């Protein structure tokens, strides 16, 4: 034609992909930098592993003074160790679980009381619970279990304050097939108990 | 970030080697050896565990130029997480006894390798003192009283 | 010039922040630093440049020499764009970084863009200049921040560093107004400028 | 010599076992590859067949393949020959004192 | 039907398109030196990533030794003031390094109990009750995980499924042939009706009779159709004089059959 | 004849003495390596001035327990602030055991020989030492052409001649067929003290 | 408000420097300062007490900032007339002019 407008929006045709191109490439790039970032973290968390380095896990076997115990150690023999400025005595006690550094024989930190694999199984069953309210029925019955054994549980603050003694020990007994596997699933639930 | 400085306990392995990283750089006559300090920083507690030298230059004309090499602190910190992660740049020891203003700026650039305020643990090599061989300062930012500015 | 190591200078400023260039003076200034860092690489390829910021009081190290275009790239951004450039401060600061080098046999070059005019006193660059040509050091000047008003403070400058010895200063005059930077410097000496006997 | 003395208990394949855990899943890798479809971060490892020994202080270890044999001569039920400290197989042995007391 | 073309033209002016062109180039020459950045520093970043992998490289490199996980114990972060430690250090919070949150306590076959700090490594999913664990021979800690290994205890119990024997092939007796069917392959292919309904697929079915009625046969076709395993279990055996063996294998074949579920 | 092939007085800055130490006992129970460098004169004299740590390896201590990337960047940091020294030996620990080398480290000495034939390889644990002078012992070895013709021992001349040794086990027959023991010699200033 | 609020998630980009949300901080001040001639005292503390917030997880922040704040703080103490409360606030703000 007359224009040479014409002329340049065929240029500015090839110009229009060029914008597109650069805006896809501009998104991807700062999501890689992200994304290798994670990886990088990862790697690095492995190395710091190799310089924090294992413990030792023992159990006090007696106390001998606030700053002196008797462990028995897992790998072998018994050992008089140390008391770390970082582990407060006030947690350490006879018969609880220890773990202590390697290098020096100097307990670290105390342990959690651990559990033996058989006992471990009977805590680990879950089958996701029941509800109060899916044992329905012998109504009066479920409001017992739970006057003996629930209401001590939540508020022992009224046990004590009328000076009873806290009510322990409940015996299950009926039929088979009454449900009493299916109340003690069920009992579990309900205020939360371990 | 957090002003957390309120004790710092200092391993002998630092004291000596400022002693020896002076003397390995030859500075003297109010020339200074600034090297880093790594320990453990976040913390109330401020376990200075380790220094080394950096390259540095002080200029006597002018005390707001000395040189500095920034690549030389990057390439430091890749190497020291392999022998010890516990390790980390916590600020700098700088040789004093003299404390000075344009030893503020020289902190801000530090504040670019650990999120506290850096740590400026003067350490004298010169042994004019018969106690403190070491004191220790923390930059902080304040509006000091009586009519006075924001002071750093 | 072959065989040489360049300190560039990023003025870091509110003249920098006003447009003479597109977009502002700053994304100007962006385009030129990759011009220079390329075109004296082909020319000699054993050149190696670090860069450093016109900001504040105190210029600071963004990058030592490198010919990785991507570390003095990343400093353009990173730095604080706002700020004033300290001419006698720079000069000293760029001279440590040209001391500390990978071999001297490289002549000591600083290349100092100009925005906004000194904030220092002249007599001390006059007696700067004497300990810079000391060392064998010379000072390129750009100067389009300094005509646009201004009257040029920067000619007696480069007439006291200039005497011939190995390294001779020039002052790369450039237009005031848009016409893109990068050109500009182009169309100045840029691979012809040269040291003089 | 000292070779101190083992025997294999386990064949665990090496591309079976996933020595590599970064993008590998436990039940295996690729089944002959472990680490050969990462060459973005530069780490190898393969290896056919790595065997589990049992020490005769009873302690197990994953142990090296023959670096005086070829994999193929080694088995299950196989005593072998292992480093000092590098527990590594050098040498096979036979599979235990069998020959010559079953054909009696 | 695009932009920057005749169609244009139309929608906006000729000095307007033209001048909107030219603003257009400026914005390429911002996005190439964006762009270049974003590029530098993913390269960068790379490099320091292969870095630290050679360095793992050497540690999981054998010889290794075999401990097994006792069970794991990972701590909360912040159990203290400001470490996932249960003890005090004035900060720092890590799972390995200055704090131990997550744990993995392993035992030996070196005859030791030793609680590690958790490698980055690995998954925290992985690492069960009994996973077989790999552990850097030197100083202790979790380097990779490894298959469970099986006694021949567990294989007696376990699969022994041949290809389906075929109701056609186990003559007469078409009531039993009947319920078979109504019990099993009913529930295990019609589930997905038991399950919208909520009504439970069969505890079991007891068969009685005097043997050789074919019942096993049945059981073996069934399983392989149904696409359950065979599992194979015989009370009398079980029946000992020591009453931690006896009670052993019962607790085995129960926990083996969950597993390898569904489970005929 | 040919060298001198008497022991050294090995003499480690207090520098040196408390940086080894550290390293040693954050790594238990592992093993660690290390290069050492200072300036040796005189024909019996080394000073160890300075250490530095080499990360911990995942095959121990061996002849492939340096890597060469950490060591050349390592000593061209010392390089760019004038700390610079030569490797004049390499230190090693046991971390259970006293001070001996295995057929391993006595390998890796035969490596730092052909460096510099006046190494010195340090065997210090980290962990037995309560007083510091103890469990620190430096070898360094007597040539192979010496060992056989029986012209072994030359290193009882040009010292003090006061030693100090015990232990057979591995110790002394690393001794017999390869190596001599000589105390570490500790060197201070009052800046120091 | 809007116009730094809209500004900075294209500038932050192309520029790859530079943060505008200093000045939110002061419109922020002006917003509670609006308020309290107005008579609505309550609404601006709570403003005042957000502002607070930000200024504390800023590692640098200028004087100009944290003077229009107390600025403002003073005026919500002499409504009141407390004249305590007021005379602890303005020191502040006369220190960091
Ligand atoms: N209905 C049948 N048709 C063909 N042979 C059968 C039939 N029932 C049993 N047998 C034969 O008797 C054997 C014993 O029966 P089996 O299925 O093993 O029984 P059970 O569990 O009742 O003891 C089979 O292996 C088969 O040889
Ligand atoms: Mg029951
Ligand atoms: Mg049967």
């Amino acid at each position: 034609e007359q224009e040479a407008h014409n002329k340049a929006l065929n240029q500015f045709k090839r110009k229009l992909l060029e914008h597109r191109r650069y805006d896809d490439q501009l998104k991807q790039r700062r999501q890689n930098i992200r994304d290798l970032e994670k990886l990088y973290d990862k790697t690095e968390n492995d190395i710091k592993a190799l310089q924090s380095i294992g413990q030792l896990i023992g159990e006090v076997m007696k106390e001998l003074s606030e700053e002196k115990y008797i462990v028995k150690a897992s790998s072998g023999p018994r050992y008089i160790v140390g008391v770390r400025n970082s582990v407060d005595r006030s947690k350490l006690k006879k018969g609880v679980r220890v773990t202590l550094d390697i290098t020096t024989l100097t307990i670290m930190r105390i342990l959690p009381r651990e559990t033996d694999p058989l006992v471990y199984n009977m805590t680990s069953f879950e089958q996701g619970e029941i509800t109060f309210d899916g044992i329905g029925g012998l109504t009066e019955q479920i409001r017992e279990l739970r006057e003996v054994i629930e209401l001590p549980l939540k508020n022992p603050e009224i046990f004590q304050r009328v000076g009873i003694k806290p009510p322990k020990g409940v015996l299950l007994y009926g039929p088979p097939g009454t449900g009493k596997t299916l109340l003690a699933k069920a009992v579990a639930a309900t205020i939360g108990a371990n | 970030m957090s002003l957390q400085h309120e004790k710092v306990t200092i391993a002998p392995l630092v004291l000596l080697s400022a002693l020896d990283h002076y003397e390995r750089t030859q500075t003297k006559e109010n020339k200074r050896c600034v090297g880093v300090i790594l320990g453990d920083a976040n913390s109330s507690t401020i376990r200075v565990t380790n220094s080394f030298a950096l390259p540095f230059e002080e200029d006597e004309k002018n005390s707001d130029v000395w040189f500095l090499d920034h690549n030389y602190i990057e390439n430091m910190n890749e190497m020291c997480k392999k022998i010890n992660a516990k390790e980390k740049l916590i600020g700098w020891y700088h040789s004093g006894p003299k404390l000075r203003a344009s030893d503020l700026k020289i902190n801000e650039l530090f504040k670019k390798y650990t999120q506290n305020n850096p740590l400026l643990l003067i350490v004298d090599v010169k042994q004019q003192g018969v106690g403190l061989p070491t004191d220790a300062y923390v930059a902080i930012e304040q509006v000091k009283d009586d009519g006075t500015s924001t002071e750093k | 010039m072959v065989l040489e190591a360049t300190v560039l200078v990023i003025d870091n400023s509110e003249y920098s922040r006003n447009g003479d260039f597109p977009r502002t003076r700053f994304e100007a200034q962006i385009d030129s630093v990759e011009f220079i860092f390329q075109a004296k690489r082909n020319s000699n390829p054993e050149n190696t440049v670090g860069l450093i910021s016109g900001a504040g009081a105190n210029p600071r190290v963004l990058s030592t020499f490198t010919a990785e275009f991507g570390k003095i790239l990343a400093g353009l951004h990173d730095t604080q764009i706002e700020g004033k450039l300290h001419m006698a401060t720079a000069l000293q600061i760029a001279q440590l970084t040209l001391k500390h080098r990978q071999n001297k046999v490289q002549h000591q070059r600083i290349v100092a863009f100009v925005c906004s005019p000194i904030s220092d006193s002249r007599d001390e660059l006059i007696r700067l200049a004497k300990t810079l040509k000391k060392n064998n050091v010379a000072v390129d000047i750009i100067n389009f921040g300094e005509i646009e008003q201004n009257t040029e403070l920067l000619d007696e400058f480069i007439a006291a560093v200039n005497n011939p010895q190995e390294e001779t200063s020039h002052l790369l005059t450039v237009t005031p107004g848009p016409r893109l930077l990068y050109e500009n410097i182009a169309s100045s000496p840029i691979i012809l400028e040269e040291g003089s006997s | 010599h000292p070779l101190q003395v083992a025997r294999c208990t386990k064949i665990i394949k090496g591309n079976g076992e996933s020595d590599e855990t970064t993008t590998d899943n436990n039940n295996s890798g690729n089944s002959n590859s472990n680490s050969n479809q990462q060459s973005t971060d530069a780490d190898e490892d393969d290896e056919d067949a790595k065997y589990v020994i049992n020490l005769k202080q009873i302690a197990k270890f994953v142990v090296g393949l023959g670096e005086r044999v070829s994999p193929t001569d080694i088995e299950e039920g196989m005593r072998v020959g292992v480093d000092r400290s590098k527990y590594n197989i050098e040498l096979p042995l036979p599979p235990r004192i069998d020959p010559s007391v079953t054909m009696m | 039907g695009d932009d920057e073309l005749d169609q244009e033209i139309l929608n906006l002016s000729t000095q307007e398109l033209q001048t909107r062109a030219k603003l257009l180039d400026n914005e390429i020459r911002i996005f190439r030196s964006e762009l270049q950045r974003l590029s530098h520093e993913n390269n960068v970043m790379l490099e320091k990533i292969k870095d630290n992998k050679e360095k793992i490289k050497n540690n999981r490199q054998l010889p290794y030794l075999v401990a097994n996980v006792v069970e794991v114990m990972d701590m909360n972060e912040i159990e203290d003031k400001e470490n996932s430690e249960s003890t005090t250090q004035g900060g720092n919070v890590n799972l390995d390094n200055t704090a131990v949150g997550k744990a993995a306590v392993v035992k030996t076959s070196s005859r030791q109990t030793v609680f590690l700090p958790m490698v980055g490594l690995v998954d925290p999913d992985k690492l069960k009750p009994n996973d077989l664990v790999g552990v850097n021979k030197d100083s202790y800690l979790i380097l990779d995980t490894l298959p469970s290994e099986f006694d021949s205890r567990v294989k007696a119990m376990e699969v022994d499924e041949k290809p389906t024997e075929t109701y056609s092939d186990v003559g007469g007796l078409d009531k039993q042939i009947e319920e078979l069917v109504e019990a099993i392959v009913l529930p295990m292919k019609r589930a997905d009706k038991f399950k919208d309904m909520g009504i439970r697929a069969p505890k079991g079915a007891l068969m009685y009779g005097p043997p050789g009625t074919g019942k096993t046969l049945l059981a073996r076709a069934c399983a392989a159709q149904t696409n359950a395993t065979f599992l194979k279990l015989a009370a009398p055996q079980l029946v000992q004089m020591y009453i931690g063996e006896g009670a052993k294998l019962v607790r085995d074949a129960f926990a083996l059959a969950k597993e390898k579920a569904p489970t005929i | 004849t040919g060298r001198d092939d008497t022991k050294e007085t090995v003499y480690i800055s207090s520098i040196a003495l408390l940086k080894m130490l550290k390293h040693g006992r954050a790594g238990v129970p592992m093993e660690v390596m290390g290069l050492m460098l200072g300036e040796f004169v005189d024909d019996y004299t080394v000073n160890v001035v300075d250490v530095f740590a080499m990360p911990q390896s995942g095959t121990g201590v061996s002849v492939e327990a340096v890597d060469d990337v950490f060591q050349a960047k390592m000593m061209d940091m010392l390089k760019q602030t004038g700390r610079d020294q030569m490797v004049v030996g390499w230190y090693h620990s046991h971390p259970g055991f006293g001070c001996w080398l295995s057929s391993v480290d006595v390998n890796t000495q035969k490596s730092f020989e052909q460096l510099n034939s006046r190494a010195v390889a340090v065997v210090v644990d980290p962990i037995q030492s309560v007083k510091g002078k103890v469990v620190i012992d430096a070898f360094r070895l007597i040539d192979t052409g010496a060992l056989i013709n029986n012209l072994e021992p030359r290193q009882t001349t040009s010292n003090t001649g006061l030693l100090n040794k015990a232990n057979i086990q591995a110790l002394i027959h690393g001794l017999n067929r390869h190596y001599y023991s000589l105390n570490i010699d500790y060197h201070k200033t009052a800046k120091e003290t | 408000k809007a116009q730094f609020q809209e500004l900075d998630s294209k500038k932050q980009r192309n520029n790859g420097s530079k943060d505008h949300g200093d000045g939110i901080l002061l419109i922020d001040s002006e917003i509670a300062r609006t308020y309290l001639l107005k008579n609505d005292l309550v609404k601006a503390r709570d403003l005042l007490d957000d502002l607070e917030k930000t200024l504390d997880k800023k590692d640098s922040i200028p004087l100009r900032i944290t003077n229009s704040f107390y600025s403002t703080n003073s005026q919500y103490f002499k409504f009141k007339n407390d004249f305590n409360s007021f005379y602890y606030t303005s020191l502040l703000y006369l220190s960091t002019l």
